[PDB]
């Protein structure tokens, strides 16, 4: 089977510039290589086909060129809502075998997160289970640290963290992280805290409940 | 007007059999060869295989064509992909994709259909609606937010306002621990619109059948 060896698998743009994706195909494939655009929770769409031609109604920022085992793939001037991973893949044979796509994040000014804690629900906390949630909302750049604390010591165990993809509307990340105690534990202790390390900021943001205190 | 739509999906144990369909329109399906792909959690796209028109020609992936069969219905406007002998590198998003005219490239791809391989139980959700203490704001605006845990398999569907509200929503991918996936979603309101317009998760988890409203109520001073 052809492989398609796509370079590179990440790439970091501001809106305005130009990117060029590389795949290289184990041995000879013509023109027969397209390029596919996944957005962020859709489906792919073809965008490049017989390696140079646009598909149709696909804008002009949008090229493909190449022959026999080297192909490029060029948009001359990015834009915030081209974030999407994108593919290549050779018809010439079957397996029509797929490029192992590179995926495209957008630069965008610094913005600190909007940090929230949420105490366990009534609910949850009837059921014997007991989740601490904090929020870490529209931030960016994507690295940031979230540490627990339960009457100011660090706590690991239990801790499970979710990150959004980059939002293609205002390039921004957001972040999800819950602490899950019984109820029993969670009862042993008042102060909880969650505490976010940011580039944005020299100092944590800090957000905190006290159970019995306002 | 161009239209896939694929069915079917859902668990199945390991080592089971599943049918999906693809089902057509907008176009003379009889005239158009059809493909399947697939993508796995964290991997790339996947190509599966192809049909032609009159399905006399039908070709494979090596590593599937002992465990997948393709088939069509050209009269019923439908795709069709057999899967047997499954394991747990099956489990993924399937695609079915129409082939440009005279092409072998996919022009038009359908949302998709998920299929998950396990021997870990289905389990329902619990949904628990979050709300602040203490009258903690950002500001102007107000963050709630809806906490489902403990179900199994993917996926969950989960809305506000039955879709009504959808700006400053951030709903996060559903993360797996010990067989039982946890979810969450925030939403963000100006202090002035809540509580005084109700805001509500809507939770659906079709294996389990579970379909749950969440009203968000406050605990705090508004
Ligand atoms: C996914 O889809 C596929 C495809 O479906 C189509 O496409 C989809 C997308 C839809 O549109 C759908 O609507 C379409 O139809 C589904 O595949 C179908 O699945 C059904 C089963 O659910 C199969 O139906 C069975 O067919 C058997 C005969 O099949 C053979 O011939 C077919 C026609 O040519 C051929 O298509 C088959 O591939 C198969 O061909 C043979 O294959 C073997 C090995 O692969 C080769 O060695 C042969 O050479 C080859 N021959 C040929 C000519 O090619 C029927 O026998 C079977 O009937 C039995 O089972 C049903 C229950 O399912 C019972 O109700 C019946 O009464 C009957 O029961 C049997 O009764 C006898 C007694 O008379 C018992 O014998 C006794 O047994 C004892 C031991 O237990 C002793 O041995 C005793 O001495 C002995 O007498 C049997 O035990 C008893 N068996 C059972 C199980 O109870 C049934 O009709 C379709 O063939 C199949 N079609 C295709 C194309 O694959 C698939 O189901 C679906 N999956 C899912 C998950 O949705
Ligand atoms: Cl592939």
């Amino acid at each position: 089977s052809i492989v398609m060896t796509q370079t590179p698998k990440f790439l970091l743009v501001s809106a305005g510039d130009r990117i060029t994706i590389t795949c290289k195909a184990s041995q000879s494939v013509r023109n027969d290589v397209a390029w596919y655009q996944q957005k962020p929770g859709q489906s792919p769409k073809l965008l490049i086909y017989f390696a140079s031609n646009r598909y149709t109604g696909v804008p002009d920022r949008f090229t493909g060129s190449g022959s026999g085992t080297d192909f490029t793939f060029t948009i001359s001037t990015v834009q915030a809502e081209d974030l999407a991973v994108y593919f290549c893949q050779q018809g010439y044979t079957s397996p029509r075998t797929f490029g192992g796509g590179t995926k495209l994040e957008i630069k965008r000014a610094d913005a600190a997160p909007t940090v929230s804690i949420f105490p366990p629900s009534s609910e949850q906390l009837t059921s014997g289970g007991a989740s601490v949630v904090c929020f870490l909302n529209n931030f960016y750049p994507k690295d940031i640290n979230v540490k627990w604390k339960i009457d100011g010591s660090e706590r690991q165990n239990g801790v499970l963290n979710s990150w959004t993809d980059q939002d293609s509307k205002d390039s921004t990340y957001s972040m999800s992280s819950t602490l899950t105690l019984t109820k029993d534990e969670y009862e042993r202790h008042n102060s909880y805290t969650c505490e976010a390390t940011h580039k944005t900021s020299t100092s944590p943001i800090v957000k905190s409940f006290n159970r019995n205190e306002c | 007007n161009v239209n896939l739509l694929e069915s079917g999906g859902g668990l199945v144990q390991p080592g089971g059999s599943l049918n999906l369909s693809c089902a057509a329109s907008g176009f003379d399906f009889s005239r158009y060869w059809m493909s399947w792909a697939r993508q796995a959690p964290g991997k790339g796209q996947e190509w599966i295989g192809e049909i032609n028109p009159g399905s006399s020609t039908i070709k494979y992936t090596p590593s599937l064509k002992d465990k997948f069969i393709i088939s069509r219905d050209n009269a019923k406007n439908t795709l069709y992909l057999q899967m047997s002998k499954v394991s747990s590198e099956d489990t993924a998003l399937y695609y079915c994709a129409r082939y440009g005219s005279y092409v072998y490239a996919m022009d038009y791809w359908g949302p998709g259909t998920s299929v998950t391989v396990s021997s870990a139980k289905t389990t329902a959700p619990s949904v628990y609606p979050l709300a602040p203490v203490c009258g903690d704001t950002t500001g102007s605006s107000v963050t709630l937010g809806c906490l489902v845990k403990g179900y199994f398999p993917e996926p969950v569907t989960l809305t506000w306002n039955s879709g009504s509200l959808s700006s400053g929503v951030h709903t996060f991918p559903a993360v797996l621990q010990s067989d039982l996936y946890t979810l969450s979603s925030s939403v963000t309101v100006t202090s002035s619109t809540w509580p005084s317009q109700s805001i509500t998760c809507n939770v659906a988890h079709p294996a389990s059948s579970t379909k749950v409203d969440k009203k968000i109520e406050p605990r705090g001073p508004t």
